[PDB]
């Protein structure tokens, strides 16, 4: 019951380093350059000990350019997933407060879903908490916030019996300074009953609270802890592999190769005369320690003197490795960057569309399940309808819908094959309508001007 | 026990750390409330509570024919006490560069330090509580010694002496906590019964023949000496006898000190809790503001607050 | 008392530098060349300290060329988002005052929306404030103007308790000097009630005004602070990562590589005679320091003398570095440049359009939600209808509607499958209509001329 | 974090103070260097008066 509430499950401690790495890779070039020691080894650590070595390493890191493939990958994946908006199924008037302001901050449920999908795509872990205030609130939980979970078997079933997670909040003191006050919720399930504590630590003063048992509208307590841990793979308490690991590693390798290439650019990319076969007498007498290199003047040289404009040549091995890493990130990614040079045949990509959009569909289904479960839990708080759904947009590759597509869908609705709400969802998905279905009905009931 | 050598999901994937060898599950219900483990913070380095005292001459004989002179009486107010104990962690040298074993695991270092530290922290709480309880009971005069009589440990005749000491209220003693050697001596004496009050089906009784189960832990605080001078301490506890109360102020930092040829990465932890013994007060002046186990286990650092031994909870028995 | 109204959060202070550099990158070549000191490190610090070194560095920077594709990026993104005009749904004549002059300065709500969208696309921050004069005014708070905020849970909900922003102005005197006097607004929320103060600063003092509780037309004060902070990620007080980071860093790298390449062009670009095997005596005899190099005149050389023009040859490795960086800038998805040589096979652009347009859709949704919320708050101030909406153009890649597209839309309107207002909306998006639909109905109701 | 907050507020105050003081000192030094100085300490009794402002 009472123990070290700050304890972190040791495999979460395993995953902290990787999770921080994806966070840094998403943050951008500045974050990577700030901790470049963890990514780009010094070409000579014995130099790195010396102050000249650390200055050289600083200059070496600054000249490098971060490609930013992982951030673009996550952005494009999120954009593809959230074409238009997820649709709500069931009563829409009764659930309006959960939709418009899900957490009470005015942040709509679709935006919270966007954050959850971003987390599940980037570092592949998140959580939803639904608790009573009178109005239920659907929290959002970061991956590093879920810090403990266990599983005994009661009647031989998978039942998460313990779940502790941290919360961050700024104390509302009189002044204008910013603290960081921590709150822990200890969700405990005993003999099929939900229990929870609050560990508010305002002013470091432990206002630990007695165990409480939340009740539904009709009572009967609860049978399951209302906390779904959505992930890249599935809604399991076990940690799932982040989808961005390979892309982040490729980006780091390309960044190192870029550092080498930029150092080469700055040093040996400039042509130089390299006056060979030359004597000090000749220099000090005719050159005078100064060479005019414009086309107006000519320069003399003694017998058997050969000048040689030396400069590093292109298509080197370093840039070849950089090109292959770029192609590899293109190859194992999904709509992360675009190559205007190459062309792709229509119909060839139609067959590979399903394979290319695997992670998108998986995360879409996972988050849809998680949010539907949370909505059902909130309904049971309110004693509302249970058969409700919240599905994220699963039909990917969305564009303006063709005129023949419009004719086909209208013909299909004219037959008893597609419902009116289905047809409106189709026509809105194609960017052909904006008014709600009921409003369109109300306007279209009236007689036409003719 | 568990081996998990068959499948290696990850290198030394939580497979073993020999986390602890002593039984430390002796808190709250485990000790039947005797050693209650709580989580409620309090400030400063103490926790003082005041409660009224028992008026010694409350009832007096009265002579109706001559009331004589009214004896002057007055009422006091005793003070409770709860010292705060500070416990840390020696700097732990994490290997920053992964050391290239058959199991290559750099961050598993901190990952396993977490669990080992949790186990050792609970062990330290239990051991300090037991040592402080022994010291307080000894300072309060709640001790018995059967070392000089016979083998130095009787099967059940030993417990009756503690019952006699604690007096008429002996019913409220629930649990004896003891080292494993007294329990094995108990088994050996029961296994060869002089007065045959044991039968083969009832020779493995863990209780004390009065409804007070013996709870066994290998706490170093309950043993002292070696060979001939070896002594075991068994102490009985009422409800709420030992109060170990956490402040939930765990602090943990990892520093890249370096300063040498290779990088130096360290680990450090800090926490605190409040130790209290029912009916006794830690003498703050005699001891220290942040006492160590040596000062906690030392008598004359504990004062008897309750008027009667029956009020305070705990009796200690020494067996060789 | 604290009296620290001007205090800025630590993370906002961290983001000031990135915001300023993004502003510089958008600004153009002048700002970068004024501060090329940071972006372009001196090729030699030992010379950099010396005077001829700083002269060479100035001549080095002046020849550099700021490609400036970040500005073109943001311009193209804004043009795609703000094409035609965002649609306002609700009673217009009640809200005509807001649509016409959104802040009482004559600017339509569309122009302020465009400014907010540009600020969200550029540095991922903004703020809309609504206050009471009788008329409500929708402010526009610059990204750097929001200098403090606070997030505290009450009744288990995300509620913003403190929010301080700077309001700039110019002092009104009879003279012609322009002061720049600032007023700080402290938006505070206590026990679910919105309060407000203004801090003024003049003649060596710091004014404080009385706490006020702005009320709706129906009274009942307020429950939420009428301030919304939007960005690329979502409408949260926490900073959203600016979308231009990758483009800004790549543009800076391209700028310094262009500096190096232009130095090479100036120095080694022009050919030189480089007469080898030459004696001083011959030169002083016939050359005399002057060699006529016209086709009319021929010049002789001594025995075993070799002339050889030497100029830097093309396709240098520095040029290929600039080329790869430009291709990267294209690859990150920015609509920054076009390419006349590239040819794309249609049918594949729509495959990834949803991914190329990800941040556009995200910003569209965020700004639409923010302006919707601001309009609702203004309606609450006036005590008018609450079911009002404000949505931006969510269908990019707009173009003239094809005759087949027009026919399909018209046939869709013939059936009761798309509303008349929807048909008018699409036809206007296709640029096939300009006048208001009510004027259309008024004109077309009359009989045909025949 | 209370220690960090206290340091932050005191640091804001002291940073304002330090820039103000250094600006005023540099201004006084520059005005003395440029020869735009008028002294009342020598002229009779050196006290603030509208005459000194004139």
């Amino acid at each position: 019951d009472s123990n070290n509430i700050k304890y972190v499950r040791e495999d979460a401690k395993k995953m902290h380093k990787l999770w921080a790495h994806i966070r840094m890779a998403m943050e951008g070039s500045r974050a990577i350059k700030d901790n470049a020691k963890e990514f780009v080894p010094h070409p000579d650590n014995t130099k790195a000990t010396t102050p000249e070595g650390v200055a050289r390493y600083k200059a070496y890191i600054e000249r490098a350019v971060w490609y930013g493939a992982s951030a673009n990958t996550v952005d494009g994946m999120l954009g593809q997933i959230f074409a238009r908006d997820p649709v709500f199924t069931g009563p829409e008037d009764k659930f309006d407060m959960l939709i418009n302001d899900v957490d009470g901050s005015g942040l709509s449920i679709h935006q919270q879903a966007r954050d959850s999908a971003e987390d599940a795509l980037s570092l592949g872990r998140g959580g939803l908490f639904v608790d009573y205030s009178a109005r239920p609130y659907i929290k959002f939980i970061a991956a590093e916030d879920i810090l403990n979970w266990r599983e005994r078997w009661v009647n031989g079933a998978k039942r998460t019996t313990l779940l502790v997670f941290r919360e961050e909040s700024d104390a509302d003191d009189d002044g204008y300074q910013i603290y960081k006050e921590e709150v822990w919720r200890e969700l405990r399930l005993v003999d099929g009953t939900y229990w929870q504590r609050t560990w508010r630590e305002n002013d470091g003063q432990l206002y630990v609270d007695d165990w409480i048992s939340p009740t539904k509208a009709d009572g009967s307590q609860f049978d399951e802890i209302p906390f779904v841990i959505f992930g890249s793979k599935n809604n399991d308490p076990t940690i799932d592999m982040p989808p961005m690991r390979d892309l982040v590693e490729l980006n780091i390798a390309h960044f190192r190769n870029s550092a080498d290439y930029e150092e080469a650019c700055f040093i040996c990319g400039q042509p130089t005369l390299f006056l060979s076969g030359l004597t000090e007498h000749w220099v000090k007498n005719v050159l005078g320690g100064a060479v005019v290199i414009g086309s107006r003047d000519a320069v003399p040289l003694p017998v058997n003197a050969k000048p040689e404009l030396l400069q590093a040549e292109g298509n080197g091995m370093v840039k070849e490795a950089m090109d292959q890493k770029e192609r590899q990130m293109v190859a194992l990614g999904a709509k992360l960057i675009d190559s205007d040079k190459t062309q792709r045949t229509f119909g060839e990509a139609s067959m590979e569309a399903a394979a290319q959009n695997s992670v998108l569909s998986r995360v879409s289904k996972n988050v849809s399940d998680a949010y539907t479960k949370a909505l059902r839990w909130a309904a049971m708080f309110l004693g509302l309808d249970e058969k409700i759904e919240y599905e994220l947009n699963s039909d990917f590759d969305i564009n303006k819908m063709s005129p023949e597509e419009l004719a086909a869908v209208i013909s299909a609705w004219q037959s008893n094959a597609i419902s009116f709400t289905e047809m409106r969802w189709q026509i809105k998905k194609g960017g052909r309508a904006y008014l709600e279905d009921e409003d369109m009905r109300n306007e279209s009931e009236q007689d036409d001007p003719l | 026990a568990l081996s998990d050598l068959q499948v290696f999901n990850d290198w030394a994937y939580k497979t073993m750390s020999e986390v602890l060898d002593q039984q430390v599950e002796l808190f709250n219900g485990a000790t039947r409330g005797a050693i209650i483990l709580r989580s409620a913070g309090n400030t400063g380095d103490l926790s003082e509570a005041a409660f009224w005292a028992k008026i010694q001459g409350l009832v007096r004989p009265r002579d109706p024919y001559s009331n004589a002179d009214v004896a002057a009486k007055d009422l006091r107010q005793l003070v409770d006490n709860t010292i705060k104990v500070a416990s840390g962690t020696p700097p732990i040298n994490i290997p920053p560069s992964m050391l290239r074993w058959i199991q290559k695991n750099p961050q598993e270092a901190g990952a396993v330090i977490g669990q080992q530290l949790a186990g050792d922290t609970m062990q330290d709480m239990l051991n300090n509580g037991l040592a402080a309880g022994k010291a307080a009971f000894t300072a309060g005069g709640a001790v018995h010694d059967i070392s000089a009589a016979g083998t130095g440990l009787m099967t059940q005749r030993a417990f009756n002496a503690a019952q006699r000491i604690f007096g008429d209220r002996s019913t409220d003693i629930q649990v004896w906590v003891s080292h494993s050697s007294p329990l094995f001596d108990l088994y050996d004496n029961a296994l060869a019964n002089a007065e045959q009050l044991y039968v083969f089906g009832t020779v493995n009784v863990r209780a004390d023949a009065f409804g007070r189960p013996i709870i066994i832990t290998d706490s170093p605080a309950l043993v002292s000496g070696a060979a001939e001078t070896l002594r075991h301490s068994t102490l009985g506890l009422t409800t709420g006898a030992i109060l170990i109360e956490q402040n939930q102020d765990f602090d943990s930092t990892v520093v890249d000190g370096t300063g040498k040829q290779n990088i130096t990465r360290q680990y450090q932890a800090e926490w605190s809790y409040n130790l209290g013994v029912n009916g006794y007060a830690y003498d703050i002046a005699t001891g220290g503001k942040a006492p160590n186990p040596t000062a906690l286990a030392t008598a004359a650092n504990w004062d008897k607050i309750s008027t009667s031994i029956k009020d305070t909870g705990g009796v200690v028995l020494v067996t060789k």
